[PDB]
């Protein structure tokens, strides 16, 4: 007592609207930049800094806030490739200005990793924005 | 006919691939047979030892499973009744004769059944400790290689001479791309051989790279570990297990 | 750049033989063993405590406790079949569209959102959908054929300003699963089936043309599109003659769950295929 | 040594034999062909009308749905009626 | 199917390094002569792969695996092979180190 | 160690096994088959799905039969299938 | 406290047998194998213990649950004896509550 039913391949193709991506697309190009969400690509060439601080899988710059014991505020800086030194006095030298004095970092080299206390997360995309990350 | 080999996938503008030499496993001499390029995001990232320990341990743990029980007090024979009354006789007072106090009494604690010591490293995690084990293999002088892994003879010795003449060292994991199209004359040779052993490219894990002193690799066998571990660094979360189908995965 | 790798050379042979973990990652175990650690090993002298007997957590020592003497009141009761929504702000759908995750050259449905990993949808936690909220209406400059749940009367404005199309449609948990999880619906082996209608409570939300209901009636879409443009103070673009004018105003059946399919239909992907049931009785029931 | 060959899923469909009183019972529900008929479909060997109910399934939940989902302007009328009454 | 006799792996700069370099820059371009020879990229995979294996025959010493990426040019490669390779290990060199009267060191294996 | 068989299939492997197994087809058929008792102490409801009234939300809802004991005598005549509660 | 006297036959233990050197290959079999198979099934033994962790209460419970149906009658009272008696000690004993 099978109903009797209709094989087609007609209507399979949109069954493959409906499969998601396993990779991240890389972001389509626009004419005009920063895009409205305020995204911005990064520079052709690399710049001649002694240190690379590679972007994130998502397109983003890996700059984080982090929070320990609840009042514990603190900035991380991640991805960072080459003399990451030379990262930390070039942070500490932007930020001197903005706080009166020296911010306490920590340089995790084997990791590749900057920890600033407090909440520069938006300032530091916007300089490395500037700089070319 | 050199052989050259180019990198397949996209080179990050700011980092230049590291090149490295193709030998081959027919002559002793013949040590510079090709030039081939390797991503810098697999056989030159930064190495992370402790995400080789983390690796190398997760790989000899989670398989363990310990057989030991050791019986409690409530599983001992006997021990049913009181041995003597409570008051009177001047001696210690007792419950049952099997507590862990008595001779033959049960264990307080000890193990109990088997013991399963399973977990599971984030996959992230086990392909950076992949990444990270090549990576080392090839800085420190320990990574070769060769091409279609093919030999002259079957004899065990021809491996163990050519191996003393290049200086590769005590021990030697040979890599090829499938099990069932590893040629007869190095399957031979390898199947007499302690020391030499020859795996898959999916058997590929940071114990037996560590293990071994030196790694030998064909050019499919680096061309399918560069594909497989790039594929990490540009992927969306599962939404579901990816043995199911994707739009760009098999 | 990478130093290690140079420094390397000098050092000897890597092998299991000199492996440390990171200093800190593993804090040692302390055992009731010693002068300082034995001697009651932590516990106290007697009372419960040292012997293990200790009440519960809310127990107070015979006084009324705390979590007792408060009076029952109405705060989570019926909470699990109150209404989730997952929201969706303006800025988020900018971003994933600036970034590439999801193209409004093609209509945005939940299936798309999810694929694109924009949202999350959890049906087993009582979740209905995605809804609209206008946290990025200021900066919104995309024109797309989105398709939600509930849609904030702002978000809705701020869409038609850029000449875009909101509808808000109605899932039943079923068919919320299997839009959110096509593929493993797929391979479940069972035909699409129908898409429940809303239920009372509902019915008044989807069946206004102020709300872009599904079930509303079509005539007084421009109305209320012309009313939303004239309290918003921007000209309401000429949707018609556009050159997506297609793709703006696709929309699905009531009874739809996706686009294109239909109820009854069984998506043979292992060859790729799709069976149509030809039964009077069965083409009724999905059509019903 | 020679490693031992890798461990590799098989792509053919599996049935369990019905005749072992052994086998599970999720193994011999309808829904396990279903859901091999999804996974293969040709090689699978299920007949695809099975999928779909049957006469007395479709009856039933032809029941079911009539006695637990209202008619659009069956629930738009008792709606009315309620707003009536509330007013 | 004979084995040929270990190398030591002891190298030892000749004094013609920069001779021997400008033939084989040479033998391996093919072209003209530029003003800064030394100055010349290695880029092309083919020409960098010939020049280093014929380098390799001619001294009978090979650049390390790992320093390929480093080998960029040939102030590079000239860099590379003006420094000499000891295989002897420590107690080999304190061995011959000249070792005092009152030192005396006997070797157990 | 454990059983290869779970105990609960015991008794339907020996009935599959020896002299149980040349019994008539139908006869095993017959014992094998388990049909519902009709409700004799308790009384069924009708649907399967009922409206909580307190809760306002329709849930499942089944049928557990009521365990009755049969004495020895009641094998001994016609009792209309009730028993000792 | 005494100690024996004569020196115990040294172990002639190798690292280079089949076991040793062969350790754990396919631990990367999905990473490596275009995920079919979890690291889960290459563990053998017990059913209720293939690839899973759990504290003595929870792998009592497990065992039941799976394979209770087959232990032996004193195994099946002892099993369900260290149930109750678990099940009390961590409902209702302890310190930290
Ligand atoms: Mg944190
Ligand atoms: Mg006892
Ligand atoms: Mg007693
Ligand atoms: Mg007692
Ligand atoms: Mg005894
Ligand atoms: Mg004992
Ligand atoms: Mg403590
Ligand atoms: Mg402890
Ligand atoms: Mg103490
Ligand atoms: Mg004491
Ligand atoms: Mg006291
Ligand atoms: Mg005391
Ligand atoms: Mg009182
Ligand atoms: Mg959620």
């Amino acid at each position: 007592e099978y109903p009797s039913f209709v094989e087609s391949v007609d209507e399979y193709h949109f069954v493959e609207r409906l499969l998601p991506p396993a990779s991240i697309p890389r972001p389509p190009k626009h004419e005009h930049y920063p895009t409205p969400s305020g995204w911005q690509p990064p520079r052709d060439p690399a710049p001649s800094l002694p240190y690379f601080v590679r972007r994130s899988r998502m397109h983003n710059i890996p700059v984080y806030r982090d929070i320990t014991h609840g009042n514990r505020q603190m900035t991380v800086i991640r991805k960072v490739e080459g003399d990451i030194w030379a990262l930390q006095k070039d942070v500490e030298d932007f930020l001197s200005p903005l706080l009166g004095k020296t911010p306490v970092t920590q340089v995790n080299e084997v990791t590749g990793t900057l920890r600033v206390k407090g909440y520069f997360d938006q300032q530091l995309k916007a300089w490395l924005l500037e700089k070319g990350f | 006919p050199p052989v050259l080999r180019k990198c397949e996938l996209p080179v990050p503008a700011h980092r230049r691939p590291v090149q490295a030499w193709i030998e081959s496993l027919r002559g002793y001499e013949q040590e510079r047979v090709g030039l081939t390029e390797l991503h810098p995001d697999v056989f030159s990232t930064a190495p992370r030892l402790d995400i080789l320990h983390q690796v190398a341990i997760w790989q000899k743990n989670f398989k363990r499973i310990s057989y030991a029980k050791t019986k409690t007090r409530a599983e001992v024979r006997g021990g049913g009744r009181k041995p003597w009354v409570q008051k009177g006789s001047g001696r210690a007072r007792h419950g049952s004769i099997r507590s862990p106090i008595w001779r033959g009494g049960g264990v307080a604690h000890g193990p109990r059944g088997p013991t399963s010591y399973y977990y599971m490293l984030p996959m992230k995690v086990r392909v950076q400790g992949l990444k990270v084990a090549l990576t080392v293999k090839l800085a420190q002088d320990d990574l070769h290689i060769v091409d279609s892994l093919e030999l002259p003879t079957a004899d065990p010795q021809y491996l163990i001479e050519l191996a003393r003449y290049r200086r590769w060292g005590d021990s030697v994991l040979l890599v090829d791309l499938e099990h069932e199209d590893m040629p007869q004359n190095v399957v031979a040779a390898t199947s007499g051989l302690k020391t030499f052993n020859l795996v898959p490219a999916v058997g590929l894990n940071v114990h037996s790279m560590l293990k071994h002193q030196t790694l030998v690799l064909t050019l499919p066998t680096v061309a399918f570990l560069e594909e497989k571990l790039l594929w990490h660094n540009s992927r969306y979360t599962p939404l579901y297990p990816f043995r199911l189908p994707y739009c760009d995965f098999p | 750049g990478p130093r290690a790798l140079d420094l390397l050379r000098a050092l000897p042979r890597v092998s299991l033989a000199n492996l440390k973990p990171n200093p800190g990652s593993r804090k040692p175990e302390r055992r009731p063993r010693g002068r300082r650690r034995g001697r009651k090993c932590g516990r106290g002298h007697k009372g419960e405590r040292q012997r293990g007997t200790r009440p519960r957590l809310g127990f107070e020592g015979g006084q009324t406790p705390f979590y007792l003497r408060i009076p029952k009141y109405g705060f989570n009761e019926g909470h699990s079949f109150r209404h989730q929504y997952q929201p969706l702000s303006l800025n988020r759908l900018q971003y994933l569209i600036d970034l590439g995750r999801v193209d409004p050259t093609q209509p945005i449905d939940l299936t798309q959102l999810v694929n694109g990993r924009g949202v999350t949808i959890q049906p087993s936690k009582r979740d209905y959908g995605v809804q609209l909220v206008e946290e990025g209406a200021d900066t919104f400059k995309a024109k797309v054929n989105i398709e939600v749940q509930m849609a904030s009367e702002l978000a809705i404005a701020a869409i038609e300003k850029n000449g875009g199309v909101v509808t808000t449609a109605f899932y039943d948990p079923r068919s919320l699963e299997i839009l959110c999880k096509p593929v493993p619906f797929f391979l479940r082996g069972q035909p699409i089936p129908k898409r429940m209608l809303p239920p009372e409570a509902l019915v008044p939300y989807y069946t206004d043309a102020k709300n872009r209901g599904y079930l509303a009636d079509p005539a007084r879409f421009p109305e209320a599109r012309l009313e939303l443009a004239r309290k918003y103070g921007y000209v309401l673009p000429d949707i018609t003659k556009d050159e997506l004018f297609k793709m703006l105003s696709t929309r699905k059946d009531p009874r739809q769950i996706f686009f294109g399919l239909a109820p009854g239909w069984v998506v043979n992907m292992a060859d790729k295929k799709i069976l149509k049931p030809t039964d009077e009785n069965l083409l009724k029931y999905y059509s019903s | 040594y020679r490693a031992r060959p890798p461990p590799r899923r098989s792509q053919e469909p599996r049935w369990p034999d019905p005749d072992d009183p052994l086998t599970p019972r999720w193994q011999l529900s309808p829904r396990y062909a279903a859901k091999q008929f999804a996974r293969h479909g040709a090689a699978s060997g299920v007949a695809a009308g099975s999928l779909w109910p049957s006469q007395e399934q479709l009856r039933e939940l032809e029941a079911e749905e009539r006695e637990w989902y209202p008619s659009l302007a069956a629930m738009q009328e008792s709606l009315r009626v309620q707003q009536l009454a509330e007013e | 199917l004979v084995c040929p006799p270990i190398q030591s792996r002891t190298y030892i700069p000749p004094e013609d390094l920069q001779s021997r370099l400008e033939s084989h820059v040479k033998e391996v371009f093919g072209s003209s002569v530029p003003s800064n020879w030394q100055d010349i990229s290695l880029e092309d995979v083919h020409l960098k792969f010939s020049f280093l294996a014929r380098l390799a025959n001619d001294l009978r010493h090979a650049v390390p695996n790992s320093r390929l990426h480093q080998m960029c040019r040939v102030r590079d490669v000239l860099d590379f092979y003006n420094v000499p390779v000891q295989d002897r290990s420590k107690f080999d060199e304190l061995i011959a180190s000249n070792l005092p009267h009152n030192l005396k060191i006997t070797w157990g294996y | 160690p454990l059983h290869k068989v779970p105990v609960g299939l015991w008794k339907q492997l020996r009935l599959w096994e020896g002299i149980y197994s040349r019994l008539p087809r139908h006869y095993l058929r017959s014992l094998e088959e388990a049909r519902t008792p009709t409700p004799v102490h308790y009384r069924p409801h009708g649907a399967k799905f009922k409206i909580n009234p307190k809760n306002w939300q329709r849930e499942r809802v089944e049928d557990v039969p009521i365990p009755v004991h049969y004495p020895p005598e009641s094998q001994l005549g016609l009792w209309g299938g009730e028993g000792w509660v | 406290f005494h100690v024996r006297v004569t020196l115990p036959p040294r172990k002639v233990v190798d690292r280079w047998n089949e076991k040793r050197a062969m350790f754990g290959v396919y631990d990367n079999i999905g990473i490596l194998g275009n995920f079919e198979k979890h690291p889960k099934e290459l563990i053998k033994g017990p059913i209720w213990l293939r690839g899973w962790k759990g504290n003595e209460l929870q792998r009592c419970i497990r065992k039941k649950r799976m394979v209770g149906n087959r232990m032996f009658i004193d195994d099946l009272h002892n099993l369900n004896k260290r149930i109750s008696y678990l099940y009390k000690h961590f409902n209702r004993h302890g310190k930290y509550r």
